């Protein structure tokens, strides 16, 4: 959490000085850390999406049935 | 309405009569579109009863 | 985690017969508890039919037991809803049981009154806060004595409102006694946990995670329970303990019925979470979405087509519908004759669309039922069964005469196609829901075929008359002569021509009576009588054939 | 007359002259977008008003402040094409000038401590293109015209349906722009109740007492005072003679004379005027009349000192005796006797228990936030900040204007907050309306509702972002240092940009632009939606709101709105309507001065329309004079009547001012029903372009304006000589009159071919201008996807006959022929996107390898070394497109598979097969592939090919411009050398680049040559800089999603020819479907040359109360006859003068024509081109609500050598017999929606299922099962069937064991069911157990 906060505080100054989204290369050069750590932090730092989010503009069908069940096998392979 | 329409669809109509009949046509359309759901609710109730 | 929500030790393995650390391979090992992770090697469906529990520190009052009308808790305790609400939310104290003659059961005291009454007496004034007090009251109360008191009071007075109240209370008490339930079971000390499969946590295709609101609710409940335990283990002050208990009660409420007595808990972005009460009561709940009607295998939706191209009890279907639905039967009858090596090769042969595939599909579709549906299905005629025939063009054809049965005009609607698999269902669809067997409407004894079709208007025109123009002034022997005269291009179907009509009438026992005579009519009416079989009289067709006429 | 009109002339049957100017269709959009952004220091629009209302900001300490100076709009980073291809949000940076001024704590006004200034970046703002698209995340989203009520005060009445006795109650609501509304309602107990945000009902006097008002002041402001005098024996009053209206006299009125009014008779008007003429001053009234009234002020006691009787007290005998003994002989009593007034405030004071302002504030604080002890300071601060705050409570300048107009004020400008007198005036007006003086305001009136456009929505979002960022600044400034901290590190650009992105990507108004045809884009941008945040919802909408109000004349199109649940909620803005600076719709009219119609135009709103009279456009214009008929029909106050000449106030411009384009494009609108016209407008706006766009024969006169304002065609901003024409790039030389001396007079236009949208179709720009044809400003050099030459070609013109058949025209269907499919008519092009993404797993990185196991040469012959299909390959559904492999770890296998592997001995490496395949039933061709990777991953020798291809495609227009500029510079150098010396033969032989090395005499020519060389060097440097900038943009345009290595998009193009199963309709609304495709032989045919192509159904046509298609068919037959005559005259070379005379006689057939055809001034080549264009039939046009009568149709039929009846017999293509009655045949213009049977048809047997219920999914993209609702279940229950129901329910939805057993039995030939237990039932049981309920398998 502290590393994410430091990276965000650095990205805040980077965007204020440049005006564009902070590239991972410049962030890693300024942080003196490899790009793999920055990439992993940017990948993991994402809020999970809710399960009742509507797919469209109309609140008719939610995200209840929108994911396929790829865990169990199918009748084809069983047969 | 006190003043009715005198022409018909064969000789053509003006803007006034068309605009005065459109608000009744769409009124009936909205009425039947909203009652198509009350009818379904009534069918649901009648199926649940018997 | 080894102590998380969906831990592998409590709810079983995640994968198919595989431990947590991936050490217990060789599925043969069944029911062996590991020493490192401790995961019972079983199937994945074990998580579906098992649940957990949470050990709470302080008991909680069930929200939906007193918030639901007519507040059965208040009826059994003879106390209004406002009082039990003030007691549960730690606003005022209540006396459980008073041994002295000062106060008795069901007496409310505020913060100042409780302090004034506590400094005077001691060791006998029993009073707790909310859930504990209600549990002690339900444990110390006696049902038989209260029932006897109510039955003795009802015999003396007969005030309508009070009599009905006491009668409902006696009914509730008798039901509770005969049900074998205990009053201590009303409180909640250990609440169950939803199975992990009902609250899934799988990564989305967009590289992100999809969480569940119920997981967040359970996490909040567990966090509040841990905070309450840490406060009780460290001797927290009275105000902090009351606030933590109120928060735990609110969390239990939101987990059971999220936000109906007050403000709902704010969700992820803007919308509040839905609880089990919303999954049970709401219109998008499980009842009217997964029990009554839901998605069904071996189905399809297609566009309508305008053309008979068949007979009454037959409909036209595109090659693909059976291209995707009859493939199990295709593979079965391929293994029957042995034209394919295995099922895996038969699938590829079907995917190549060979000629033998269609030759076998022609026999698969030979005398096979299929259910047609139009949404919505109001009356019985909305669900019928037919038999399909392979055609070109990927739109399903519909029978012309079932347009009034399905109540679906040919304006570009969508039809649903379903396929029965079992011989039982196939036979009950062939016999019961056939267009030939089900021809009348369930509303009245009249035929449901009340048709459109200016085509039928032209039939009526055939049954009409016209001027005496060229073609009138002859006599014909039978309807076939009139048919030939009209097809050869000699006269119209309006000529007043006497036809030698041989009419048949039923006998008194069931036989037929033959009689031939001349009838003044036209050519079109003679053709219509020819279309009529030898089982109907001629006096009905002798007039104009409109809508009500053909209906009769 | 422009050249686009000279190519082909549309015969306009206009009866009334067109004197107005056709306004721009997408005008409100660009106007709002400019008003939100354009710099205006004196105008409070957009960012200016935002920074003026927010800044300067005051903190708690009040020592440091942040002031605003100005803002600067940035330059576009990437082009619109690059933003559409890559997917970057087209926007511009924002820099706001902010000054930090720190005061001193010692000095009172010492501001010399710290004064700094700096530009701060607050985020990006999405710009707008010429069309009006919002490029967000590579998608063209649009926000469109939210509808809501204007801020102010609205008085309404309750029309029953919720009462106890049935009394007409009233209410008044205050609608603010930001804050909480106030509702003053009338209780059925004759009491005025106040509600704040619909929380609790308070008396009406607590709000007045909270504003430091006593009882006597309220009684003086609301009620009137009457003076009663007493001299020891009497009760005299100063009775006004005009106040006795409706009062029963209970005594004898004697005022210095005889008995005036008898005891028992009521006061009449004659008695009123008599007593007024008598000059009555004092009347001795009895004691019974005075005893029972209400006092006004408090009369203190001069003897004791206490209050004998306070205000609002009923009079009695003892009270009057005490007042007489004390000495108060001037009693001020209120006047409440009849319906003229009402003692409702007295009852409110009696009910209200509060005494002073403190108790009122305490009660308000307890109502606002209960459960909290009330304190004086906090309650006062809350009451001052809720309503008396400028930054919190302020509606609008338009809001203040509406408030002043409702209160009948004189000034239309005021403060932003409410004063202590505004509420009093509102209450007075409300009680006057209750008494029966005012009128109940209507909600459907357009003067009470308004429209919020793109500018207002963006301003609200910017206000929210600025409030959040100023809260952040107040949080960060009260703790940080005032010296070492800079203003650039305090303000964070994340909240504002996040709010902007959320609004532009996930709001209800932000919808995907329907890019089927330009008409859809026009009718979507010119739409007005009442659904979304701020207005009513889909459920809240009832019947009283969706009805069309008579005030909607010429403002809102009533025949263009989607059906279903959104009927009468999302409408279409009319053509001539316009949004003024206040947000109200207005329509331009014409002044009528004593019957003389001048050219003066005045825009009127709904309130201004309801006051004057409007004459319809059907009045005859007497060659710029007065009216012809004495009694002209006009409309006013919602009623139509015959008025004289002097009673006419305004005149409409034309008849097409009410109906918008999307619904007025119908050739015959007055011959159709309202529902029929609505359905036709929907079918037309949802149409799909064809392969070869052909102009419609029958049309309107405003199609040119729509085609030129759609923005999809080539807009000629300057006009000139076209030099180079190509299928993708067109250059044009600007004339010397418009050529600027600074820049070059050559314009280049790149034709966008096959543009991708969210409604995938064939979007291209086909060029039309030839080599050597000049154009002017406002022309069309290249058409679009659904635009013909100067017209908007939606569908296709085909032959149509109204006749029955053997069942192919059963119920309003469409039967077509084979020539329609053979000639590629009604043929579209679909573009399906297919994206293959490469993501690394937790156990292995992701790689792309063409070598895929279990794949032969058949699938690898069309793949490159990297695994990408060659550009230009035709693929069929089932082939692999992108070769992607995934590393797999050690996977356990069953002993059977292990034995099989040991037998075969193959390697069988653990590599997953997750390659992209083509969906089944999709056989098309790939146009171009796109590979997008990040900066870390190398292009891997694959993207280099497409990069070099794009670079070769580029550097074309830039190179041509550079060569042209260099040639011009060399020509200038040659001219200078000729003017200086004789150089004619020593310049062409020498190279062009060696002209700067020649040294002439030391004079001015040497300096000119040096300046020209410096200019050439500057041009070369500019070209190099442009190339470097292009390369830098290409390099930096490598943005990729996190955790994604590569993305390969295919964009597979499919022909998808016409086949039975597609919905087709027209402009009147003859919706149907393609029944079958019969050959041209089995179709009916005419006598000589025209076989029938389309056969319609005459069953549902006469029942839907609309002639429509009949008149359209007759006019199309006339046009086709004229075209056949023109073609027959053109096939011969008799004489061009004869062709000119025939064209002139054909165009001059109309008796009363609007536009006179000028043909004598044209050349021979122009007439030849006109004839070649009209070979396909001349386009006949007609205005809206003004169509040619049947006489003109018969005359036009007789002109083209056709029968006047318009009904010709046909011959059957099957038997060859002649029909009894003739057939109505002719040309029509048919359209078709998307409605593709390839996409609508979707069936599945087995596949993917759900997670919680294991049930199939729903949708085409989902590829799942179909829904089986409760209606079919009830239908099966009504039947005797029991096995079908359970088979569909339990063993096909959730039970895995049952369905797999049934599958195993079917694949083995058993047909056994073996039912089990539904998994959904187990889920329900567990859900019930989760609540604490015991349900444990109750057995027998």
């Amino acid at each position: 959490i502290e590393t994410i906060n430091k990276l965000n505080r650095i990205s805040r100054q980077m965007l204020q000085e440049m005006g564009r989204e902070p590239t991972p290369e410049e962030l890693a050069e300024r942080m003196l850390m490899p790009e793999d750590k920055i990439r992993k932090v940017l990948k993991i730092a994402k809020e999970p999406i809710s399960m009742e989010t509507p797919i469209g503009d109309d609140e008719d069908s939610h995200l209840g049935d929108f994911i396929e069940d790829t865990t169990l096998e199918l009748p084809l392979d069983s047969a | 309405i006190e003043t009715p329409i005198t022409a018909n669809f064969r000789e053509g109509l003006n803007v006034l009569q068309y605009f005065i009949s459109t608000h009744g046509a769409r009124k009936g359309l909205a009425d039947t579109a909203l009652k198509t759901a009350n009818s379904g609710y009534l069918t649901r109730r009648l199926v649940d009863v018997a | 985690e080894r102590d998380g929500l969906f831990c592998a030790r409590i709810f079983g393995p995640v994968k198919d017969y595989e431990c947590l650390c991936g050490k217990y391979k060789r599925l043969k090992h069944r029911g062996v508890i590991c020493e490192k992770c401790g995961v019972e090697v079983t199937q994945t469906k074990v998580r579906r039919e098992r649940m957990g529990h949470i050990e709470l520190a302080s008991p909680t009052a069930h929200i939906w037991f007193l918030k639901s009308l007519p507040s059965r808790i208040g009826l059994l305790l003879d106390m209004p809803l406002r009082d039990i609400e003030r007691v549960l939310y730690f606003e005022s104290y209540v006396v459980i049981e008073g041994g002295m003659t000062n106060l008795e059961r069901q007496q409310i005291l505020t913060e100042e009154q409780y302090l004034d009454a506590l400094e005077e007496f001691g060791d006998e004034f029993d009073a707790k806060m909310g859930a504990e007090a209600i549990q002690a009251l339900l444990k110390s109360m006696d049902l038989e004595q209260e029932c006897e008191q109510l039955r003795e009071e009802l015999n003396e007075t007969n005030s309508e409102t009070k009599r009905k109240k006491l009668t409902k209370r006696i009914k509730l008490l008798e039901a509770f006694v005969q049900s074998g339930n205990k009053p201590e079971w009303m409180i909640l000390t250990v609440l169950p946990v939803l199975p992990p499969d009902l609250r899934p946590l799988v990564p989305l295709d967009g590289g992100r995670f999809a969480t569940s609101d119920l997981n967040d609710l359970y996490r909040r409940v567990i966090n509040r329970n841990n905070r309450l335990k840490r406060l009780l283990d460290l001797a927290a002050p009275d105000i902090i303990v009351r606030n933590e208990k109120r928060m735990l009660q609110e969390a239990v409420d939101a987990l059971l019925d999220n936000g109906r007595r007050g403000r709902a808990i704010t969700g992820s972005n803007k919308r509040p979470l839905k609880s089990l009460a919303d999954m049970i009561k709401g219109k998008q709940g499980r009842f009217r979405q997964n029990l009554l009607g839901k998605r069904v295998d071996y189905s399809g939706r297609s566009v309508i087509t305008v053309g008979p191209y068949l007979r009454l009890h037959q409909c036209g279907l595109p090659k693909k519908m059976a291209l995707e639905l009859f493939k199990p039967f295709i593979y079965g009858k391929l293994e029957l004759r042995g034209l394919a090596t295995t099922i895996k090769a038969a699938k590829k042969m079907v995917e190549r669309e060979e000629a033998v595939v269609w030759d076998i599909l022609d026999e698969v579709i030979r005398e096979h039922p299929v259910l047609l549906n139009r949404a919505p299905t109001l009356h019985r005629l909305g669900i019928q069964a037919f038999e399909p025939v392979l055609i070109e063009g990927k739109a399903i054809q519909l029978h012309p005469l079932v347009c009034a049965a399905y109540n679906a005009d040919f304006d570009g609607d969508q039809m649903a196609v379903h396929v029965p698999l079992t011989l039982e269902a196939q036979l009950e669809a062939r016999a019961l829901m056939m267009s030939t067997n089900n021809i009348l409407s369930p509303a009245n004894g009249e035929p449901i075929i009340v048709p459109s079709q200016d085509v039928v208007l032209g039939l009526y025109y055939m049954t009409r008359d016209c001027v005496n123009a060229k073609g009138e002034g002859m006599v014909l022997t039978g309807p076939k002569e009139a048919e030939r005269l009209y097809r050869s291009g000699l006269a119209s179907l309006h000529a007043r021509v006497k036809v030698r009509i041989t009419e048949y009438e039923k006998d008194a026992n069931g036989e037929l009576v033959a009689k031939t005579s001349l009838k003044d009519t036209t050519v079109g009416r003679a053709i219509l009588w020819m279309i009529v079989p030898k089982g109907l009289p001629y006096s009905i067709v002798n007039q104009a054939l409109g809508k009500k006429a053909i209906s009769k | 007359y422009s050249y686009t009109e000279k190519k082909r002339i549309r015969k306009d049957f206009g009866k009334r002259p067109q004197v107005l100017d056709v306004p721009y269709l997408l005008s409100i959009q660009l106007d709002s977008f400019q008003k939100f952004i354009e710099q205006d220091p004196e105008g409070q629009y957009g960012l200016e008003a935002a920074f003026r209302s927010v800044f300067p900001i005051q903190s708690y300490s009040g020592n440091s402040e942040l002031q605003y100076v100005s803002y600067r709009l940035g330059e576009p980073v990437f082009d619109v094409q690059e933003c559409q291809i890559r997917g970057v949000t087209y926007s511009a940076p924002l820099r706001v000038k902010l000054r930090l001024v720190i005061y001193e704590r010692e000095a009172p006004e010492g501001t010399v401590k710290d004064i700094k200034e700096q530009e701060v970046y607050m985020g990006e703002i999405p710009l707008m293109t010429d069309n009006g698209t919002f490029v967000i995340n590579g998608t063209e989203r649009v926000i469109v015209s939210q509808l809501h009520r204007s801020p102010g005060v609205f008085f309404d009445s309750d029309k029953g349906k919720t009462h106890s006795s049935g009394k007409v109650l009233y209410n008044a609501r205050i609608i603010p722009y930001r804050g909480s509304w106030l509702d003053f309602e009338f209780d059925p107990k004759d009491n005025l109740f106040v509600r704040i945000d619909r929380r609790r009902k308070l008396p009406a006097t607590i709000i007045l007492r909270a504003l430091n008002y006593t009882t006597e002041q309220i009684l003086d402001l609301f009620f009137e005072k009457v003076i009663f005098e007493i001299r020891d024996n009497k009760l005299q009053m100063e009775l006004v003679p005009e106040r006795l209206r409706g009062e029963t006299a209970s005594f004898d009125i004697e005022a210095n004379g005889k008995v005036y009014v008898e005891k028992g008779r009521r006061i009449t008007a004659r008695h009123i005027r008599q007593l007024e003429k008598d000059d009555v001053k004092l009347i001795e009234v009895p004691v019974e009349y005075i005893a029972g009234k209400v006092v006004a002020k408090d009369y203190i006691d001069e003897s004791t000192g206490e209050l004998i009787c306070a205000a609002n007290m009923e009079l009695s005998l003892d009270l009057l005796a005490k007042l007489s003994q004390s000495g108060h002989k001037r009693i001020e009593t209120l006047f409440t006797n009849d319906l003229d007034h009402g003692p409702y405030i007295s009852e409110t004071l009696r009910v209200d228990p509060t005494n002073d302002r403190l108790s009122a504030l305490v009660e308000i604080y307890r109502m606002m936030r209960p459960g909290e002890p009330p304190t004086r300071e906090a309650a006062e601060s809350l009451f001052e900040n809720l309503f008396f705050s400028e930054d919190r409570y302020d509606l609008s300048a338009v809001g203040r204007m509406k408030f002043n107009r409702s209160l009948l004020r004189e000034e239309i400008e005021g403060s932003g907050i409410l004063s202590k007198d505004d509420i009093i005036d509102v209450m007075k007006k409300l009680i006057d309306i209750r008494n029966g003086k005012g009128e109940v305001d209507d909600i459907d009136h357009l003067g009470n509702r308004r429209i919020r456009s793109v500018g207002e929505m963006a301003e609200n979002q910017f206000r929210v972002g600025l409030v959040r960022v100023e809260r952040a600044v107040k949080e960060r400034l009260s703790l940080g240092d005032l010296d070492t901290l800079m203003p650039q590190d305090m303000i964070n650009a994340k909240p504002i940009s996040a709010a902007v992105k959320e609004f532009f990507g996930s709001s209800q108004l932000s919808q995907f632009m329907d890019q089927n045809n330009p008409l859809s884009e026009i009718t979507h941008k010119r739409r007005i939606s009442a659904l979304g945040p701020g207005g009513l919802t889909r459920e809240r909408a009832g019947f009283e709101v969706r009805d069309v109000h008579p005030t909607h004349y010429g403002r809102v199109c009533p025949i263009e709105t989607p059906e279903g649940p959104n009927i009468g909620l999302i409408n279409s803005l009319s053509v001539y309507a316009q949004t003024n600076e206040y947000g109200f719709l207005e329509t331009p009219y014409r002044k009528v001065t004593d019957g003389v119609v001048t050219d003066e135009i005045h825009y009127l709103s709904a309130i201004e329309e309801g006051n004057y009279v409007i004459a319809q456009a059907n009045s005859n214009l007497d060659e710029e004079g007065h009216f012809v008929e004495d009694l002209v029909t006009c409309r006013s106050k919602g009623e139509s009547s015959l008025f004289s000449r002097d009673q006419v106030d305004y005149m409409d411009v034309s008849t097409q001012q009410v109906v918008s384009v999307g619904a007025s494009l119908i050739p015959f609108l007055e011959h159709d029903d309202a529902n029929r016209a609505l359905m036709g407008a929907n079918m037309q706006r949802q149409a799909v372009p064809t392969l070869r766009a052909d102009k419609p024969l029958v049309g309107t006169g405003m199609e040119r304006a729509v085609a030129v304002d759609s923005g999809v065609t080539a807009v000629a901003k300057r006009g000139g000589v076209v030099q180079y024409v190509d299928a993708s790039r067109i250059v044009i030389k600007v004339n010397e009159d418009e050529m600027y001396p600074g820049e070059a007079g050559i314009d280049i236009y790149n034709l966008t071919k096959y543009t991708r949208s969210n409604q995938n179709t064939c979007i291209n720009q086909m060029p039309c201008v030839s080599l050597g044809e000049p154009v002017e400003r406002g022309d069309v050099l290249a058409d679009g996807p659904s635009t013909d030459l100067g017209e908007l070609a939606l569908g296709q013109n085909m032959r149509v006959a109204f006749m029955p058949w053997n069942g192919y025209n059963f119920e309003d269907s469409i039967l077509v022929s084979e020539r329609v499919v053979q000639e590629d008519r009604f043929t579209t092009i679909h573009i399906q996107e297919l994206a293959c993404v490469s993501r690394d797993t937790k156990l292995g990185p992701e790689e792309i390898t063409a070598d895929i196991p279990n794949v032969g040469e058949a699938a690898l012959s069309k793949l490159d070394e990297s695994g990408i299909v060659y550009i230009g390959a035709e693929v069929t559904g089932g082939d692999i497109l992108v070769g992607k492999v995934t590393p797999k770890g050690e996977t356990q296998l069953t002993p059977e598979e292990k034995l099989l592997r040991a037998i075969f001995g193959e390697k069988a490496s653990d590599v997953k097969d997750s390659s992209l395949r083509v969906p089944n039933g999709v056989s098309g061709t790939v146009i171009d592939v796109q590979v997008f990777t990040r900066d870390g991953v190398e292009k891997d020798k694959r993207a280099l090919e497409i990069e070099e291809m794009q670079l070769k495609q580029a550097k074309k227009d830039l190179s041509e411009e550079l060569q042209i500029l260099e040639a011009g510079l060399f020509s200038r150098i040659r001219a200078v050398l000729v003017a200086g010396g004789v150089e004619a033969e020593k310049l062409d032989k020498l190279p062009r680049d060696r002209w700067l090395e020649l040294g002439l005499t030391d004079e001015e020519k040497q300096n000119q040559l040096e300046q020209l060389a410096e200019q050439y060097d500057e041009l070369k440097h500019e070209f190099e800089k442009k190339l470097e900038a292009k390369r830098r943009k290409i390099t930096q345009g490598d943005d990729l999603a996190p955790g994604v290595l590569k993305i390969v998009k295919v964009y597979l193009a499919v022909k998808r020819r016409i086949q039975p199963g597609d919905k087709m309709a027209g402009r009147h609304g003859n919706k149907g479907v393609i029944s079958k495709i019969n050959p041209i032989e089995d179709m009916p045919y005419d006598e000589n040359g025209t076989p029938v192509d389309i056969v319609l159904n005459p069953l549902g046509v006469p029942s839907r109360m609309n002639i429509g298609q009949i008149l359209e068919t007759h006019l199309g037959m006339a046009a086709k006859g004229i075209g056949d005559k023109i073609n027959a005259m053109l096939k011969q070379q008799q004489e061009v003068a004869k062709l000119r005379e025939f064209i002139q006689r054909a165009y001059d057939l109309g008796a009363d024509v609007r536009q006179k055809v000028d043909l004598s001034t044209f050349s021979d080549e122009e007439v030849m081109r006109l004839a070649e264009n009209l070979r396909k039939g001349m386009p006949i046009a007609t205005p809206v609500f003004d169509g040619a009568k049947e006489a003109e149709i018969k005359e036009l039929l007789k002109l083209g050598d056709l029968p006047t009846s318009g009904q010709i017999r046909l011959y059957d293509g099957r038997t060859g017999e002649q029909f009894e009655r003739p057939v109505t045949v002719g040309y029509m213009y048919m359209l078709k929606l998307n409605h593709l049977v390839d996409d609508k048809m979707h069936a599945r047997s087995t596949g993917s299922y759900s997670l919680v219920t294991q049930q199939p999914l729903g949708g085409k993209a989902q590829f799942g099962g179909q829904r089986f609702g409760e209606m079919e279940v009830w239908a099966l229950e009504a039947y005797g069937a029991a096995y079908t129901l359970q088979e569909m329910l339990t063993v096909k939805s959730d039970d895995v064991n049952g369905r797999t057993k049934m599958y195993k039995n079917i694949v083995d030939g058993n047909h056994q069911m073996e039912p089990g237990m539904p998994e959904s039932f187990n889920v329900l049981l567990k859900e019930i157990r989760s609540l604490g309920i015991n349900i444990e398998l109750e057995d027998e």
